[PDB]
RNA sequence: UGUAACGGUACAAGCUGUAAACAAAGG
RNA sequence: UAGAUUUAUAUAAACGGCAAAAAAAAAAAAAAA
RNA sequence: UGGGAGCGAAGAUAAUCUAAUAUGUAGCUCCGUUCAUGGAAAUCAAAAGAGCUUUCACUGAUUGUAUUUAUGAAACGUGAAAAAAAAAAAA
RNA sequence: UGGUUCGAAAAAAAAAUAAAAAAAAAGA
RNA sequence: AGGUAUGCAGUAAAA
RNA sequence: AGGAGAGCGUCUGUUGUACAUCAACACUAGAUACUGCUAAUACCACUGUGGAGGUAUAGUAUAUAAUCCCUGCCCGGUGCAGUAACAUGUAAA
């Protein structure tokens, strides 16, 4: 038959029926999406997946029980840099197939530009195509070195002083607010300048006396706000986490014995199922 | 429905679901004004 | 996999790290 | 299932895609209720700049401005846009051709598009009353660009202007040395002379004075440049201790190792502003001549880099060749008192003029005439095609010069025309060129300042002593009138 | 490339095999131990992203990169025979 | 529901018409029956202007 | 059946450009020598056709007749080639 | 819990600074000169270098222990309820914890962001304020004193309000010896006395310490109960061994800081409840048994009458849960030494 | 018709035409977004083209 | 208690309601002052040889006049104008 | 939560004892109007900037600047002094509005 | 659901005198106060400025006074 | 587009929009 | 097509990343529709 | 939308039960129906030939798959319907 | 006297409602 | 121990 | 619902609304087991959340229970621990 280099090759020419009936259950092994003819997901698109995608496949045993599972690609959170776009990318989600077709073509930059959207298959790379280009039009706004993504919508592209004025407006924005929640919950707490003496229970016998306070932030009203902001900046500790940037980062999986809470037939989450619990996706 | 599962679900009207059936006051097969 | 390290320990034996380098022009 | 084909293999996600209106199926023949045709939808505005209607684009496409509801930030960055040369093919096209816009291309043309700059009068009263009402809730930084943007818009509404005055009279004493220097900026030469309220100005300089005085560590190389070169022009001082003091806080104050990495234009504009206040500079090689060398340096460095090294260039070759222009035509003032190949100055000029003749192009009429008058003076000429192809530009654009530039022009051509050996286009230039630039400094000689007539004075003796065969009646004319109007100056 | 050819399915994840690691590259600098400049070497595709391309020792072996070497080559000749 | 009143009106067409209560009123009080989206400096400004009163 | 990728295109016949009244240029504009597109100042720009000379530098040639049917990435291979 | 700053300000997993420094110079030389001067005052003062031991500590306790008109007049207060002890004679403040170094407890209730009960047999309690207590004593090289003790509600041991010499208040745990009027300090150079900190390689062998950093400059994690402690076995150059109340033995880098002394409030494993009215107030909830509920709630469930296991002990999920281990097999050892037994080994041999 | 819109003569975006009548009599069609009047319709003389299609039947 | 605790916007930092006095950094304003300064740098192209001000200056005698403004297009109101702009940049004889 | 049962009690007599202050502080408020009107039809639509120098300012700013202290109760003596002299040099160009 | 407030509270307070002059009790006579002396000196510094500089500048006073013993200051 | 809420109209499953059933006779 | 024609129907989509509030700084941040 | 795409059950038949059937059905999400689907052979076949794709009838409930229940508009082919290939190097 | 309004604190939206109608030249 | 009568921003302390 | 006693549960508590208010459940406490912190365990979108902004005098799991005296023998079996696997250990497993 024709398109040798698309699946189907025997459904191609048995007739209709045999088409509409066919049964997915019947295929085993997960087929490659593009030669499937499969439907990119939302996560392929978001991110650079190439070849790889959200499969299903087949469980089949000698009693002949069947079951059909689904399965999800195998992606890695990688960052880049970017000669065109006069930035590092932080955090793609990229993959093997990916990573393959970016060394044939000679890097990311020459992978985003040149790779067809057949074979690309992510609507992402397509943007970044866009900027790239956009960049080449107007090198002046590329020597912002502002990341890629405020310049994904076409408005952000119309208006680029607004685009680089808001970034840096909710930037700016963000960081005070963080900066007074620290402050808030910061450790160390200076009383006001006219009562520093807070109150003590009776000094153990014997102990010596406390030196007079060296109030040193009190000569001038700018340094006592800088220092008061310092202090502010303190914090009680801080937390390790899973991180994959880390060499020698890990996550968790379930308990040691393999068990479930008895009498419980849990239910996986599904579209028709806990579909859109405290996130859309 | 209650406010944690109000917070989560979006109107009808957000969607195209509501052109997508025929319903009317003669049946199913509504003819659109203008056709 | 209670322990899921993001890194695994490469294998000494797999076909991965043994495949050979391949020909430039496969007619020579 | 149906087994793809080589058509439809492929396949977008269905919520997140790029839309392809000229592949995708669809049936114009039949009513569609999903777009909603009974509903009628909002024309917005076609062209955005700083989240607000561009002004460019009300000319040709009117539509409301909402200015009243622009804030001090917004309003200073449109006063910059509207001011900075504006062009209207900065506004955004809708549903533009494929080929790309003319937006791209970074050279200046001499015509306006698609109207006047007059055509946005009302536009630039609005701005000003909104810039008088918002002056009151800017920072310090923002309230001096607004002055600035204001000032270089050209706002001229006097009660504007008398609350801009008293808000920055106001919060003159909470603002730093940079904001000092776009203040100063308003006070160009050219600008409305609304802005240069005596008192201000002197509370300004003291201002400026008092910074350096007790944050001298904290300033920068290039923002001692700038604050020399608006002392010098924009304020029009006789503050030779001011000036003083930015010479050494410039060299003796451990600079040496900024001044390598400031840039060469504001050098140069650094310089030009010593060799203006030479006299204060000697005053309890020459001072200003050591001060000269040790901004010259750089320049010559850069320079040296540039060559070594042979849309973005573009820019900074621009800025290289003004400030090559700009050095050379101070070095020159000063090397008229030394008649010699100076160890460094002659050599970092003839380095100079060398860059000037291998950038011709990128000369505005100022350094044109900046570059014959250093030309002239040193006696030298870095080729021979400079002198003929500088000349045909100097006419080409006689219009648009200033009264300094054409003294400088009457100097470098009185001197030429004593020369024996030159070229045949050069001989058939320098006539006309004489005459036409003798007819503008006829005319423009009420407008001259004191140094442009010391120069048009030297010009004319000197022609008088060594060019007395050609408008030898027109040149005494000139040394009369230049010496009558140099003592009514002196008296003023 | 990848082979999707009998992928390994574990913690609802799918591995593909990789039979062939290694990809050609053009030496654009002397690499010790590798070869020489102007040489067609296969290299393993791991070295080729983080170490040669990065370092700007080699490239991707395109025809593109290849015809621009050999042009490269015949200039510089030609500008040798120019000066001479 | 009422049409919105304009900042100037030139054509009102709000009734206010007398209202006979079942309960007492004072001397110097009357009810009228008016549109319920006018407010009380309305009223009052529509008595003066088309009556005159007081 | 789904939204159509790069291997779906179509393209359709292009009528000839007639200006019916010669006078009415709001309903028959005139065409621009440049961009062979009828002309729009309300919202287009005038072009020159040197533009891309800013942006790729003098040793530059414009090509035109491309097809239709045909990935840019396609055909800028095939042109590289 | 996650309910106080955002992630974005707690997580950290590299700290690159291990001194929070304030200085007070006007130039970054003069305050680099400050605080040469500050460590040699501070090495100067310091004048203890000895181990800090068991027996130190207990000679310390014994000789802190050898070592009507203060009332609201016209003031008769409730008929039968008293305080234990008036406020110029309790251990403890008596008053309440400092508003500006604390804020209001987030009560999860034992419940994840499902909603769920994940948690089991938690009550609400009494209410409670998280109060934020340095666990980095990121100052260093000034002096502070130790002013009053306080309850800690979330905490098993007491809390101590430090007042630096400069008037910063801030809440650290307390040593089983501190006292008010003890004055503390945090620098390498500082004498082995309880209280102070410093790295692990400052500390002589055999000492006891408290409030251990797993990574430097992230604060202690280590030993933080009441009473508990851990002892310095061993000394490298890199590295220093210590044996944790667990029995542990484990490695912590030589950069990782450490206060010196026993955890405060060894008494608390003492207390007596007396009623199931004083668990519930502390936020207990009744524990039923496995073996009580019917088969299909615990596999201990079943059975006419009262019956035995049935079986070898498992929870509700089907996990042996006597003597089974649960660290995972794979996971590294990493710095741990060796790693405690049961308790009956422990005890037996 | 509705997958079609008029269009406004002096913003050239789709508009909605509304007609007024002159006390003579006269009627003017009336553009929504700037309030121009409607130019007179192109005439059937300069319309006109053969309809091949019909002429193929 | 709280039914949007989870949610991804729980407690999120910044925002508009958060941050209405905050000022970009003055850094950016001056950043983008300059990149429309220095976006039309170049050579003076093109002739102006004689003078014919920092400011434009409009000629009276070349605005059309209200008849010719008012008059149909073609294949006293004609000594009266009637201009939009600045007075004090108008040439007229007299004002 | 819970509180002990000391704590109930006080905090249960801190709330009434806040109820009954409330109550006894809004007993006289007889006159006091929630809704309440405030003139500002006078107030003109230009800008001014009340310690701008006097020479700058001619009859139309300085009426604006004196009604605006006014209003503002920016009694500052020198303030109004140089209003003054400057009213007073002015007073050959001032409408019957100003 | 309501929003009264104020004289409008829809909180059920009890009636009875008796219970009320016990909260008057609790209220007033066992009222908790967080600041201390030293506090009350410094919020009326102004008016008792020389009294709160020598509190600030003599060794000793402050400590003195801040001790937990229940004192009285004139 | 469709529907509805109020309002007017015989206080209505009809009609209708504060111009709430009617302008057709204007420089 | 003589005029007039309130209010609701959460609409910058006559439009383009997805994603709360028809479109939300980068990152955290997760997808078969 | 018993048309097309994705995910995808059980009640029922197998006289329990498994496969298979039900069925790629129901629900859920997405296309929006001749201006559509698809498509001008690296096709099918025999050593003769047919000639993109599509619809109907026959071949035939045949050869098949399931191997207790059933499923199966199979392929080639035959008789019809409709018929198309490709305006187009610029101007 | 309350609601409204600021805070708690909320698109956790009470269809026909509002300090809520294209948003300052406002003509004092 | 919510907010009280020229009103918008805004820091500290507290019967 | 008094005086004198026995049984079962120590006790105050919970408890099937509408056939079970009990000897059933919980309980103060004594034990055992796991867990070195990105802890174990739980939720099962899993670089997420509760645990816990806690750190072995802590958290989780399973018995037995408050006070006094006691709590015998068995590791052959099963499970678990231990070791490369054995040996061997562990019954308040």
């Amino acid at each position: 038959p024709k398109n040798l280099n698309l699946w189907g090759k025997y459904l191609r020419l048995v007739g209709r029926g045999a088409r509409r009936g066919f049964k997915k259950w019947q295929v085993i092994p997960p087929i490659p999406v593009k030669a499937y003819g499969r439907e990119p997901s939302a996560a392929s698109q978001t991110g650079l997946y190439h070849d790889e995608d959200f499969n299903y496949h087949t469980k089949r045993t000698f009693s002949m029980r069947r079951t059909r599972r689904k399965i999800k690609p195998n992606v890695f959170r990688r960052t880049f840099t970017s000669s065109l776009l006069n930035v590092t990318i932080p955090n793609v989600r990229v993959t093997t197939s990916a990573l393959h077709a970016m060394d044939d073509m000679g890097g990311f930059d020459a992978y985003i530009l040149r790779t067809p959207p057949q074979e690309l298959r992510s609507h992402m790379g397509e943007r970044m195509r866009q900027v790239m280009y956009y960049y080449q039009d107007q090198p002046a706004i590329r020597d912002w070195g502002l990341p890629w993504k405020v310049f994904l919508k076409v408005a952000s592209r119309r208006d680029p002083f607004y685009a680089c004025y808001r970034h840096n407006l909710r930037k700016q924005q963000y960081e005070a607010d963080l900066r007074s929640r620290v402050r808030s919950f910061s450790p160390y707490y200076l009383p006001s300048g006219h009562q520093p003496h807070a109150e003590r229970q009776v000094f153990h016998e014997g102990a010596g006396e406390s030196p007079p306070l060296n109030l040193w932030w009190r000569e001038n009203r700018e340094l006592e706000e800088a220092f008061r902001r310092r202090l502010g900046e303190a914090k009680c500790f801080e937390r390790a986490f899973a991180d994959s940037s880390e060499p020698l980062g890990y996550t968790k999986g379930r308990c040691r014995g393999g068990g479930g809470k008895s009498g419980r037939s849990v239910r996986r989450r599904s579209k028709t199922h806990k579909y859109r619990e405290n996130r859309a996706f | 429905i209650r406010p944690r599962k109000k917070g989560m679900r979006l109107d009808r009207r957000r969607s195209k679901k509501q052109y997508k059936h025929g319903r009317h006051v003669g049946g199913w097969n509504y003819r659109w004004l203008g056709s | 996999s209670r322990y899921q390290p993001f890194k695994t320990a490469s294998e000494r034996e797999s076909p991965f790290t043994e495949a050979e380098p391949a020909t430039n022009f496969a007619s020579p | 299932y149906t087994p793809p084909s080589k058509r439809t293999w492929s396949k977008q996600h269905n919520k997140i895609f790029t839309p392809r209106p000229l592949s995708e199926r669809f049936s114009p023949h039949k009513l569609h209720p999903e777009f909603e045709w009974w509903r009628e939808r909002t024309v917005q505005p076609s062209a955005l700049f700083m989240g607000f209607p561009d002004l460019l684009a009300l000319p040709l496409r009117g539509g409301s401005a909402y200015i009243h509801e622009m804030d001090a930030a917004t309003l200073a960055v449109v006063l910059a846009s509207l001011a900075h040369s504006p062009s209207a093919y900065s506004v955004s096209e809708r549903r533009p051709p494929p080929s790309p816009s003319p937006a791209v291309s970074l050279s200046s043309s001499s015509f306006s598009p698609t109207h006047l700059p007059q055509h946005l009068d009302s536009l630039l009263a609005l701005l000003g009353r909104q810039a008088a009402a918002t002056a009151a809730h800017a920072p310090d930084s923002t309230l001096a660009f607004l002055f600035r943007g204001c000032a270089e818009a050209g706002v001229v509404e006097k009660n504007v202007v008398c609350t801009l005055l008293g808000r920055v009279e106001q919060r003159l004493p909470c603002m730093q040395l940079p904001e000092c220097l776009v203040l100063l900026d308003a006070l160009r030469p050219g600008l409305p002379e609304v802005y240069r309220h005596p008192r201000f100005v002197a509370r300004l300089v003291a201002h400026a004075g008092l910074l350096l005085q007790f944050r001298g560590a904290e300033s920068e190389a290039e923002d001692l440049c700038d604050l020399a070169f608006s002392l010098v022009f924009a304020a029009n001082c006789r503050d030779a201790a001011l000036l003083q003091t930015t010479a050494l806080l410039l060299v003796h104050g451990k600079r040496m190792q900024s001044l390598n990495e400031t840039a060469p234009l504001a050098l140069a504009r650094a310089m030009e502003a010593f060799a203006a206040c030479r006299d204060a500079v000697n005053a309890p090689l020459s001072p200003s001549g050591w001060l000269l060398l040790s901004l010259l340096s750089p320049v010559v460095q850069a320079l040296h880099r540039a060559e070594k090294g042979r849309r973005g260039a573009s820019r900074e070759s621009h800025a290289l060749t003004e400030a090559a222009a700009r050095a050379a035509a101070a070095v020159a003032e000063e090397t008229q008192t030394l008649k010699n190949r100076e160890s460094s100055l002659f050599r970092g000029l003839l380095r100079c003029l060398e860059r000037v003749d291998d950038h011709r192009e990128s000369l505005s009429p100022g350094s044109m005439c900046k570059v014959l008058f250093a030309a002239t003076v040193a006696r030298a000429a870095p080729s021979r095609d400079f002198f003929p192809d500088v000349l045909k530009r100097l006419g080409d654009q006689l219009g648009a010069c200033t009264p300094e530039d054409l003294s400088r022009a009457l100097f470098a051509l009185v001197k030429l025309s004593s020369v024996s050996g030159l070229d045949p286009r050069c001989q058939d230039l320098l006539p006309p060129l004489l005459g036409t630039v003798l007819q503008a400094v006829e005319s423009s000689l009420p407008v001259a300042d004191v140094a442009s007539l010391a120069r048009l004075h030297s010009a004319a003796v000197s022609a008088l002593i060594s060019s007395s065969e050609t408008k030898k009646e027109e040149m005494k004319q000139l040394a009369e009138e230049t010496s009558r109007l140099m003592h009514a100056r002196l008296e003023e | 490339a990848i082979s999707h050819l009998n992928p390994s399915i574990s913690k609802g994840k799918v591995h593909y095999r990789v039979p062939n690691p290694y990809i050609p590259v053009l030496l654009l600098q002397a690499v010790p131990g590798l070869g020489k400049r102007g040489e067609l070497k296969q290299v393993r595709r791991g070295t080729l992203r983080l170490f040669l391309a990065p370092k700007g020792l080699a490239v991707v072996a395109s025809w593109q990169n290849i015809d621009a070497f050999y042009l490269a080559e015949k200039e510089e000749e030609e500008r040798r025979r120019r000066a001479q | 529901t009422p049409p919105k009143t304009p900042r100037n009106v030139f054509f009102p067409w709000q009734v206010f018409s007398v209202h006979r209560t079942g309960a007492f009123l004072e001397r110097r009080r009357v009810a009228l029956k008016v549109p319920v989206n006018l407010t009380k400096f309305e009223i009052q400004s529509y008595l003066e202007k088309i009556y005159g009163a007081r | 059946a789904c939204r159509p990728g790069a291997t779906r295109m179509k393209w359709y016949f292009q009528k000839p450009y007639v200006r019916r009244v010669k006078s009415d240029f709001f309903r028959f504009p005139l065409l621009s020598q440049v961009t062979k597109q009828k002309i729009d100042w309300q919202y287009h720009h005038p072009r020159s056709g040197y533009e891309a000379a800013c942006i790729f530098g003098p040793n530059t040639l414009e090509v035109t007749n491309l097809p239709m049917g045909k990935t840019c990435e396609y055909l800028q291979e095939r042109l590289w080639r | 819990s996650s309910s106080y700053l955002p992630r974005a300000a707690t997580h950290r997993n590299r700290v690159a600074f291990q001194l929070f420094a304030t200085p007070r110079e006007p130039t970054a030389s003069k305050a680099a000169a400050a605080a040469r001067a500050a460590a040699e005052a501070v090495a100067r003062s310091s004048t203890v270098s000895a181990p800090f031991t068991v027996q130190k500590q207990q000679r310390l306790l014994a000789l802190l222990a050898a070592s009507d008109l203060f009332r609201v007049h016209g003031l008769p207060g409730f008929s039968g309820f008293r305080p234990s002890s008036p406020p110029h004679l309790s251990k403890l403040f008596r008053g309440r914890v400092s508003r500006h170094l604390s804020c209001r407890r987030v009560n999860h209730l034992g419940r994840n962001n499902s909603g769920r009960i994940t948690v089991r047999f938690r009550g609400a309690g009494h209410f409670r304020r998280l109060r934020f207590v340095d666990y980095k004593r990121g100052r260093k090289d000034i002096f502070g004193t130790v002013l009053r003790l306080e309850y800690d509600p979330n905490r098993s041991a007491h809390l101590a309000l430090l007042q630096y010499d400069d008037g910063v208040l801030s809440y650290i745990l307390a040593t089983e010896v501190t006292r008010p009027g003890d004055r503390v300090v945090a620098s390498k150079h500082a004498s082995i006395a309880p209280g102070n900190c410093l790295p692990l390689g400052n500390i002589p062998v055999s000492t006891i310490v408290h409030n251990v950093e797993l990574r430097p400059g992230a604060g202690g994690q280590i030993v933080r109960a009441g009473g508990c402690y851990a002892t310095v076995v061993a000394k490298d150059r890199h590295f220093v061994t210590l044996k944790l109340s667990s029995t542990e033995v484990r490695r912590f880098p030589a950069d990782c800081w450490a206060t010196v002394g026993q955890v405060s409030n060894a008494a608390h494993a003492e207390r007596i409840r007396g009623k199931a009215g004083v668990s519930y107030w502390m936020g207990e909830r009744p524990r039923t048994r496995g073996k009580a509920m019917n088969p299909v709630d615990h596999p201990h469930g079943g059975g006419t009458g009262k019956k035995g296991l049935k079986r070898p002990p498992v929870s509700k999920w089907g996990i042996l849960c006597k003597g089974y281990k649960t660290r995972a097999k794979k996971k590294p050892l990493g710095l741990i030494v060796r790693r405690k037994k049961a308790n009956k080994l422990i005890k037996k041999f | 018709i509705t997958n079609v819109a008029l269009l406004d003569p002096v913003v050239k975006r789709p508009t909605r035409v509304k007609r007024r009548f002159m006390m003579n009599g006269e009627c003017v069609r009336i553009s929504k977004l700037s309030g121009s009047a409607m130019p007179e319709p192109v005439s059937t003389s300069a319309l006109r083209q053969p309809n091949l299609y019909q002429e193929y039947l | 208690v709280r039914p949007n605790q989870g949610r991804n916007d729980y407690n999120q930092v910044g925002g508009k309601k958060r941050g209405q006095g905050v000022q970009v950094l003055p850094e950016t304003i001056r950043l983008l002052i300059e990149t429309r300064k220095a976006a039309t740098a170049g050579g003076p192209v093109g002739r102006q040889p004689l003078p014919k001000r920092r400011f434009p200056i409009t000629e009276a005698l070349r605005l059309p006049t209200v008849a010719e403004v008012n008059a149909p297009w073609e294949p006293r109101l004609d000594k009266v104008v009637l201009h939009s702009g600045d007075i004090s940049r108008l040439r007229v004889d007299a004002t | 939560g819970i509180l002990r049962p000391r704590e109930r009690l006080l905090l249960n007599a801190l709330k009434k004892e806040a109820d009954i202050r409330y109550r006894g502080r809004r007993m006289h408020k007889r006159f006091r109007s929630w809704a309440q009107q405030r003139v500002r039809h006078y107030w003109l639509p230009q800008k001014v900037c009340v310690t701008s120098d006097p020479q700058l300012m001619d009859g139309s700013y300085i009426a604006a600047c004196v009604q605006k202290a006014a209003t503002l109760r920016k009694h500052d003596l020198q303030l109004w002094h140089g209003f003054s002299k400057r009213i007073l040099e002015l007073a050959d160009s001032l409408t019957p509005q100003q | 659901w309501t929003r009264a407030s104020g004289m409008r509270n829809p909180v059920k307070w009890t009636r009875d005198w008796e219970v009320l002059n016990r909260k008057v009790y609790f209220a007033f006579d066992e009222r908790e106060i967080r600041r201390s002396m030293l506090d009350a000196v410094s919020a009326h510094r102004k008016t008792a400025s020389l009294f709160h500089r020598m509190i600030n500048a003599v060794p000793g006073v402050a400590h003195a006074m801040s001790l937990p013993g229940p004192h009285t200051f004139f």
